[PDB]
């Protein structure tokens, strides 16, 4: 029953090596792998211990407060979904793995502004579109003016396009108020170490 | 050969209830008989993290749950062999997600090394059950045009479509142009809302050149719930 | 001119009597009549290391033990062929690991009844002088502990799928006093607390044994429960519930002779320090017994 912090999303080339941190309990740590529609995996136990089964590229490791999970070359079946916990019970937020298979690619993104049928309708909707970036892992942030904006925020899951790359939508549902209260309202997408942020102003038509 | 075995689906109504159970299988040994094994339960909404609700020791009559899901969840496993049981009540679209069962390994023995493991770790999971909280009925959906925009595409090249708002179950179909514009159109997956209901958006990638002349008119059909729209989209007033 | 050795140990009884019983007659087949000159030779001025949990006699024994796996136990005697000796301490309170000043020359070891239990061991051998904690390693906390207790405590066990064993509380309250006592001796004069099992195999949390055709996995909640120890209603008979499972009346009495013990870890900074009762498997039972004997080569 304690909040463990993971980063987001991670990746590496074939033969590299990355570290998955569990920040906060370093005592009695469980790793586990999800693969893509999978089901969750023992990878890990006693923060170093492995299961018969488990190839010995993957080790534990503690550094005092936070525990750490190494893949020693990487491989493309280590691609997954990997979640932490110690005891009492608490799954940390995750971190996924991505693992290269095609060169990297950042997202276009197109965002639109409410339309004013939308508008006539005591509505209001943004919506950000991102498409043709890779690896699969995006973070998208929205902000009114300069300040974060969480509340009514709907993201999907980044899914495969026919080329291999990936596509993802991201709304903002508003008042038509809220819109027009602001100077501007920003879609911020954050891929590979790299940012991409469009802003719309209800004062452009 | 032991393994949990779930349901794999259960597709139920908003306000209604449910009891998803989880029983050992290939169990040869009768190591599940006494119930002497943790017994957990894990949610995972669709495309979130894993989330430990609580769990039970069946040699025990008392279950323990959550912060989260205390009041709102309740778990037990009676039975001859003990079947893990979690039953919800009041379903809401927030407990629309994939529910695993699995066991905590709890003490052993290894052998290889001697080592006397206090076993605080979950080797054995179901496959999960993936719960769908619907409305009642199906609904079509609201259509508004996303006006022409330039700022994103190539030279010479511009971006237009429609949002399709608010409609459920799947599938909605979008056409262009009555199925007359292919290249360039790219449909993006529906997203799931809080509120049980999908929307998606189509956009398709036009030269500038023609949007003074050309009509551009998105197709959406909607059958679960009969619903067509043809919705014309046009250039902003500058 | 003796070297540390392992072979093929033989087994011998005192099997007779063509009983129906099927841990008799395979001694009959397996095993050979009893040593009628079973003579010891005290070794003058020898002193030699000993290490039980690396003595390969207890893999011999298992195995063998699996063969009539494959009813009540007899005293089995483990002996040698011609070439080799098997070396006994008597130093009383040996831990089983370490040098051994009184070594004598046996020809085969006692008779040792293979009683097939967990968490308790029953009907074994009782340490002379005092009570001994065994371990490999005690400061790692994943390694067995192995009591070997000086006072023996009657188990009662009855059978009306239900059973259910009786144990003089007030004894092994006693009992008990004197194993924290002697575990507050190796730690620190730390507080020594037993609790119950939680989850794990059914072989680590509950007690299990056999009774002629009967097997039993008894609830020892109530025996490792500190609400009997430093009073209360805990004094008289304490009736253990148990359950019957397939792999009128009948009654068993059994010699609980030592303890299975897991000492808990993470309770590194603290003054307590907590033991739970199952660890080990079924090659530990042995190890309870064969701690003083070792093979050599001559
Ligand atoms: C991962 O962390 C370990 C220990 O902190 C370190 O030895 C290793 O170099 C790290 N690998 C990286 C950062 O790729
Ligand atoms: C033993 O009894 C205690 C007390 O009722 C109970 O908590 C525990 O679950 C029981 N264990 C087994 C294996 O039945
Ligand atoms: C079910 O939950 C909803 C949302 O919390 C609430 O409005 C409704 O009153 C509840 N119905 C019950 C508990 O019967
Ligand atoms: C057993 O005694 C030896 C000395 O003969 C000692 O080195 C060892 O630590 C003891 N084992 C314990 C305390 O578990
Ligand atoms: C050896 O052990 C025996 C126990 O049978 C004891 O009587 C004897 O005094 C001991 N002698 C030596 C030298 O250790
Ligand atoms: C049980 O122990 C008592 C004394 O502790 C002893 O007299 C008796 O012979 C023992 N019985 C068996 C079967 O070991
Ligand atoms: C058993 O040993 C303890 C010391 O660990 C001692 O106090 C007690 O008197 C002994 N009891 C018997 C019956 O030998
Ligand atoms: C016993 O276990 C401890 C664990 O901390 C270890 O440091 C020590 O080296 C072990 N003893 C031996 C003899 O290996
Ligand atoms: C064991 O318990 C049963 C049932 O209480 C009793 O009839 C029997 O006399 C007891 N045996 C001994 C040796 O105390
Ligand atoms: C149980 O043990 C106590 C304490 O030694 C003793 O006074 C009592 O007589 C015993 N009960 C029997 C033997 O039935
Ligand atoms: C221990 O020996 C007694 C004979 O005194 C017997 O009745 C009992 O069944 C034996 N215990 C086991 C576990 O075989
Ligand atoms: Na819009």
């Amino acid at each position: 029953q304690s909040a463990l912090t993971q980063p987001a999303s991670v990746s590496g080339s074939p033969g590299q090596s990355i570290n998955i941190s569990c920040a906060g309990r370093s005592d009695r740590v469980s790793w586990y792998q999800q693969r893509p529609n999978g089901v969750p995996k023992l990878l890990m136990f006693d923060v170093y211990r492995r299961p018969s089964g488990v190839s010995d590229r993957f080790s534990g490791s503690h550094s005092g407060d936070t525990a750490f999970l190494t893949i020693s070359g990487l491989q493309t079946e280590d691609e997954a979904d990997y979640y932490c916990t110690s005891h009492p019970y608490a799954f940390g937020a995750g971190t996924k793995v991505n693992v290269l298979r095609q060169p990297k690619a950042n997202p276009t993104v197109t965002l639109f502004p409410p339309s004013s049928e939308e508008l006539q309708a005591n509505k209001a909707t943004l919506v950000c579109l991102i498409s043709d970036f890779y690896p699969g892992a995006v973070t998208v942030a929205w902000k009114a003016d300069s300040s974060p904006v969480k509340a009514g925020v709907e993201t999907t899951t980044p899914s495969k396009q026919s080329n291999n790359k990936y596509a993802a939508s991201s709304y903002l549902s508003l008042t038509p108020e809220q819109w027009k209260s602001h100077k501007s309202y920003s879609c911020q997408v954050t891929h590979e170490g790299s940012t991409v942020e469009k802003t719309v102003a209800p004062t452009e038509c | 050969q032991v393994q949990l075995v779930q349901p794999g689906t259960a597709m139920k109504s908003l306000g209604s209830s449910l009891t998803i159970t989880c029983r050992v299988s290939g169990d040869d040994l009768g190591s599940f008989h006494f119930g002497t094994y943790f017994m957990i339960w894990v949610r995972q909404a669709p495309g979130q993290g894993l989330e430990y609700m609580g769990g039970i020791l069946p040699s025990t009559k008392t279950p323990t749950y959550a912060h989260k899901f205390r009041g709102r969840v309740s778990i037990s496993a009676p039975g001859v062999p003990p079947v893990l049981s979690l039953a919800l009540t009041n379903l809401t679209y927030d407990d629309t997600a994939t529910y695993f069962c699995a066991r905590e390994r709890g003490r052993h023995f290894e052998p290889k090394n001697r080592d006397n493991l206090e076993g605080k770790f979950f080797d054995l999971w179901g496959r999960g059950t993936f719960v769908r909280v619907s409305p009642a009925s199906t609904k079509g959906p609201s259509v508004f045009p996303l006006a022409p925009s330039s700022k994103s595409t190539s030279g010479g090249t511009a971006a237009l479509g429609c949002l399709v708002k608010d409609y459920f179950p799947e599938p909605v179909t979008v056409s262009w142009n009555s199925g007359a514009l292919t290249s360039g159109v790219h449909t993006f997956p529906a997203v799931l809302q809080s509120s049980g209901l999908y929307s998606l958006s189509s956009v398709v990638t036009v030269p500038s050149s023609s949007l003074g002349t050309q009509t551009y008119i998105c197709n959406v059909n909607h059958k679960p719930s009969n619903t067509k729209v043809d919705k014309k989209v046009e250039p902003k007033s500058c | 001119v003796w070297k540390d050795a392992d072979t093929t140990l033989f087994c011998a009884s005192d099997a007779k009597a063509h009983e129906t019983e099927v841990h008799n007659v395979w001694a009959t087949h397996a095993c050979v009549p009893t040593d009628p000159n079973p003579q010891e030779i005290h070794l003058e001025n020898v002193t030699e290391n000993f290490n039980m949990w690396k003595n390969n006699m207890v893999e011999q024994m298992q195995e063998d033990v699996i063969s009539l796996w494959d009813f009540d136990p007899i005293p089995i005697h483990y002996c040698t062929p011609a070439g080799y000796v098997i070396l006994k301490c008597n130093d009383k309170n040996f831990n089983g690991t370490g040098p051994c000043k009184n070594v004598s020359s046996v020809q085969c070891t006692h008779g040792i009844k293979p009683v097939v239990s967990t968490q308790l061991l029953l009907n074994g051998s009782l340490a002379e002088e005092e009570i001994i904690i065994r371990s490999e390693n005690l400061t790692n906390n994943a390694k067995t502990i192995i009591v070997h207790l000086n006072k023996s405590v009657e188990i009662n066990c009855t059978r009306p799928r239900k059973a259910y064993c009786e144990i003089n509380g007030t004894k092994w309250n006693k009992v008990l006093k004197q194993v924290t006592e002697k575990l507050k001796e190796h730690f620190n004069n730390k507080t020594i607390i037993f609790q119950p099992p939680s989850g794990g195999d059914l072989e680590i949390t509950m007690h299990h044994f056999n009774c002629r055709g009967e097997f039993f996995y008894c609830n020892t909640t109530q025996l490792f429960n500190n609400t009997c120890i430093g009073m209360k209603g805990c004094n008289g008979t304490i009736t253990l519930p148990c359950k019957i499972k397939q792999i009128g009346k009948i009654n068993c009495v059994s010699n609980i002779t030592g303890i299975l013990l897991t000492r808990d870890g993470g309770a590194n900074n603290t003054s307590n320090e907590t033991f739970r009762p199952g660890g080990g498997n079924i090659k530990d039972n042995w190890r309870s017994e064969l701690y003083k004997y070792k093979v050599v080569q001559i």
